[PDB]
């Protein structure tokens, strides 16, 4: 339309309408001109003594919008309203809007650096709707819409790794290059706006409740089982049985089993002595792939990293966030006091404890001459009639992940939590259209001098979520997420005296309970 | 730039930090130091006294890592140092 | 619309149409960028030796429109036309308009400080229609549309106090943070405008008349009462009566009583000696709340601060204005010569005098051995069959106050005068949308360098008022507000030689009289 | 800045006020003083003579508080003083 008319309005809200809730968020973004308008091939060799660190890829001059964190859509208080009242939820639709664009030209003649706005410049924008480009959004990386609405953010630069050859920096004949200018995009001048809608594919509700019963003790403690059990042999070797009594859960027959587990190492937070001067890496859990060794946090779903009322944590089975945002490439050594360490202790009635052995079993064949022997195991995968709880979602965590296209997968639920999607919300890429400097003669060699500039604008995301109403018959009152602080020095989830947003705790999702 | 790292323990916490810059100017030219707390424990409520001075005073330090960034500039000479504090 | 077309026109007027009068005011406002775009948590401890001064709250980067002063809508001359002819009035509707916006960018490179206009920048605006935010408008604070139409004003910064813990600067677990960007707002570029309408809820007419009779002397002075009164006991103790004679008002039986009173201290203005070298604070009237002691001017309604034709004033039962506007945070010691001290002497026939005792009463039980004793009282609250007059409204005073939501109140009429409203004219907030400076690299840390800028525009308020026609049968002429000055050196309510607006007197509202 | 407060009484009222600034310049450089009446009694009609001079003359002063603000500037040196007058 025009220069003196606004292309959209500010919307931040939450509208609860029974079975649905609609969240809206608007933020102000700024977009730098990345790479100075060109593609570069980026690469690395073996860094920090690990060739799993090697890669080969491309950085592009595009930036993208990333809103795959819950705090980008939920306020602390609406999150509390959700986890204290519902049993589950899932995303239904998405609507995005980019508007009020402003391109600024920057000129640094004689160290004066003046910023003027360029009314005729454009930004290009497109969404990759067929998933033809490497999807980098759901991998726990930075650059999402901020938690707090008044914050202004920088869009991150799009880049991707393709195939490297033999754990070195070199490409292979299969490494691909994707040119993003090879997709159709819209061009927007200062009076233009971009709009985009999306519907999620039917996914299972997240389970925002904790189990009120232990999986191995579902039998009625008042009645005995009509099943018996082998309990020994007499002085001659003949077998003897005993009836499974009422409430002797250590012996009853079971119908269901706990989920898969792979033992992780346990460390003590706060009080609780640990081995001094250790170097985690050398002894962490790894998986090999293409000849290299990778750490695999947070480990696959089906375990619990903490046992309620204990300070031992299987740290690599844990999501660890920082209480605040950090600068790029920081190598500082943070301590427990700076972190937001999550705990999955409310799944312990169903998920095995990560730092303990998973059980034991027969190692030999007993005979008149050999005594029965058993041996414990450290890992155990899926068996039939197995049940576990998926990892929890936090307000500061990720909403979805793309399920990789390979044609074969098992139980597509991402290790970091959230929804696993075949076709997730498409990537939205954006860049400042290049504007050439003063060029006076002809050359077949591509132009390399540009006017420096950047853009800024507003972005609105509108998500509809479907809720699963809590339907309990528990008599006594439940546990609820509550604002409880002893002698607060500042309000949590609010700006402090400096104006910086504070958050002292990770807020999970399981407060309500249910009988198994 | 530099990266001086300090450490403390026990209940005591209140500490003061000075600023050292290379290429010291004449007495007639004094710089206007500026401190910025870029990282602190999630519990840290505390305060910062005398930021624009050479010595920043800290009080009520809870356990964790503290990241500071003093910036010293003058007439045709911008600069800055970095300092980490770790409390046990 | 566009840059070269104006978004609205200038309207200042007063249209009297019988039972209604419609006022229109347009002013030019300027809006600074407050706090540099961020929220800050503000707080205070015990200041000036009083912990009632402690607080904890938040300043925001928003400013607001405040038109809750009568002089924002009435000219001195229309005010005179209202108070000399009507018995009452009340507000009926409100219409507000913000237009002709202009955002200016300010650049101070090399001490040149140049101001250019930025055609692509926005201001955000919204009205809090559900009263979800702390309402700070009706509390006698500055920043309203100016009295004189040519004056340009700065919008004040929105801030609020929430709960502090134990009369200290610390918050409590109940202290709340309200993010204003969490409401839906409009964005306006230089060609846009904002419009908003409101209807007041049926309120009682203000009573702009003085009583022509004294409440205790409503009986006909020509007839005696058919009621008698105890007047003494004879030498034996037997009781004796006397008929209540005609016009002996000190003894008649009464049906109605004066309103509530709490004794305030009386001081002499002009001629009239006072105690020398006093420090008011230590002996002023206080109310305790949460463990702290607060001064409570102007005291609750139902008293008179001055007795007509006297120079003794119960100063804390008085509204004291300054003859001119003052700078922020002035600690100057003003004298009577600088003030506009209001007087409620025209309510004396119905309201008790604040610096006198309220009456007296029985303290013992008389018997043959003890003589009847009595004791005076200094405070007396509401009794049944009590009548009083509310405080008057002045041209330089407040129009309305929000009645606090608590579920329980008595006679919701604000101590400072005006209308008490359940749902008052919603707050209108406004701010300059932030525009980031030159940002060249990505960071997860929020942007902190902005282009400095401010805005300006016009604001039009249109209020409809309903009038209560004066219907008297008084024969002799009445008192009227009149422009009477002996040897004027300058015209009052006009700009002086310097161009500054002068006002030498508070203009109340009661000139007409009525029999009780 | 400073805050010199003066006082007077009785019928007499006409008074003159000088201006004192620190860091006095050379004879070749004279400043252009400027007085602003920021507060005066509501009755005050009066006048101000010689504002741009060092001495501002006041006449016809009615009882009350008077607030002035003299501003003294020159070549790379802006400044100002404050003065309160109280009449009884």
């Amino acid at each position: 339309d025009g220069v003196g008319n606004a292309s959209g309005d500010w919307h931040c809200d939450s509208t609860w309408m029974g079975d649905r809730v609609v969240t809206k968020s608007t933020r102000t973004w700024v977009l730098p001109s990345y790479n100075n308008h060109q593609y570069r091939e980026i690469k690395s060799g073996s860094v920090d003594g690990s060739n799993a660190n090697a890669y080969f890829g491309y950085s592009t001059p595009w930036g993208y919008f990333d809103f795959n964190r819950f705090h980008s859509h939920w306020s602390p208080r609406d999150w509390q309203r959700l986890i204290n009242n519902y049993w589950g939820f899932r995303p239904r639709s998405l609507r995005v809007k980019i508007f009020n664009i402003q391109v600024k030209e920057v000129t640094v003649q004689d160290s004066t650096t003046t910023i003027a706005n360029n009314l005729t410049s454009t930004v290009q924008v497109f969404t990759d709707d067929d998933y033809q480009l490497p999807y980098v959004v759901g991998n726990g990386t930075e650059g999402c819409l901020p938690a707090f609405p008044p914050q202004v953010f920088t869009l991150p630069q799009y880049g991707y790794a393709t195939l490297n050859r033999d754990n070195t920096e070199n490409p292979t004949e299969r490494s691909s290059f994707f040119c993003l200018e090879y997709f159709p995009s819209k061009m927007l001048r200062t009076g233009n706006n971009f709009e985009f809608t999306y519907n999620f594919e039917e996914v299972p509700f997240h389970s925002s409740f904790a189990p009120s019963q232990n999986l191995f003790k579902l039998a009625n403690p008042l009645v005995d089982q009509y099943l018996y059990r082998f309990v020994s042999t007499n002085n001659t070797g003949g077998v003897q049985f005993n009836k499974n009594l009422a409430g002797r859960y250590a012996n009853t027959y079971k119908n269901w089993f706990p989920g898969p587990m792979g033992r992780t190492q346990g460390w003590n937070l706060g009080s609780g002595v640990n081995r001094a001067s250790v170097s985690a890496f050398a002894t962490t859990n790894r998986m090999e792939l293409e000849g290299a060794s990778y750490q695999v946090p947070p480990q696959p779903n089906g375990m619990t990293n903490n046992l309620q009322g204990s300070n031992t944590y299987a740290l690599e089975n844990t999501m660890i966030f920082n209480s605040q945002p950090a600068n790029p490439g920081t190598t500082a050594t943070y301590l427990e006091g700076n972190m937001l360490i999550t705990s999955e202790s409310e799944t312990q009635p169903v998920n095995r404890v990560a730092y303990n052995v998973g059980g034991q079993m027969a190692t030999n064949n007993q005979s008149s001459t050999t005594a029965p022997a058993t041996g414990t195991y450290n890992l155990q995968e899926i068996v039939p009639g197995s049940v576990w709880m998926e990892r929890d979602v936090y307000l500061q965590g990720p909403i979805w992940a793309k399920i990789p296209e390979t044609g074969a997968h098992f139980h597509p639920s991402p290790a970091m939590g959230g929804f696993g999607l075949k076709h997730p919300p498409p990537m939205m890429l954006i860049k400042n259209t290049p504007v050439p400097g003063n060029i006076t003669s002809f050359s077949d060699v591509p132009v390399s001098s540009f006017i420096t500039q950047y853009s800024t604008g507003q972005v609105t995301v509108e998500m509809e979520w479907e809720l699963k109403k809590e339907n309990s018959k528990r008599w006594n009152p439940e546990i609820q997420y509550t604002n409880n602080y002893n002698d607060p020095q500042f309000v949590d989830f609010a700006p402090d005296s400096t104006g910086e947003y504070r958050t002292t705790r990770p807020i999970g999702t399981r407060y309500l309970t249910r009988p198994l | 730039s530099a990266g001086e790292s300090v450490q403390i323990t026990l209940p005591k916490n209140e500490v003061q930090l000075n600023a050292y810059v290379l290429q010291e100017p004449p007495k007639g030219e004094t710089y206007t130091y500026d401190w910025q707390l870029i990282t602190h424990p999630r519990d840290y409520s505390g305060e910062m006294e005398g930021k624009h001075s050479q010595i920043l005073k800290l009080s009520k330090l809870t356990p964790g890592l503290y990241e500071f960034k003093v910036i010293v500039e003058g007439q045709n000479a911008h600069g800055e140092g970095y300092v980490n504090v770790t409390v046990k």
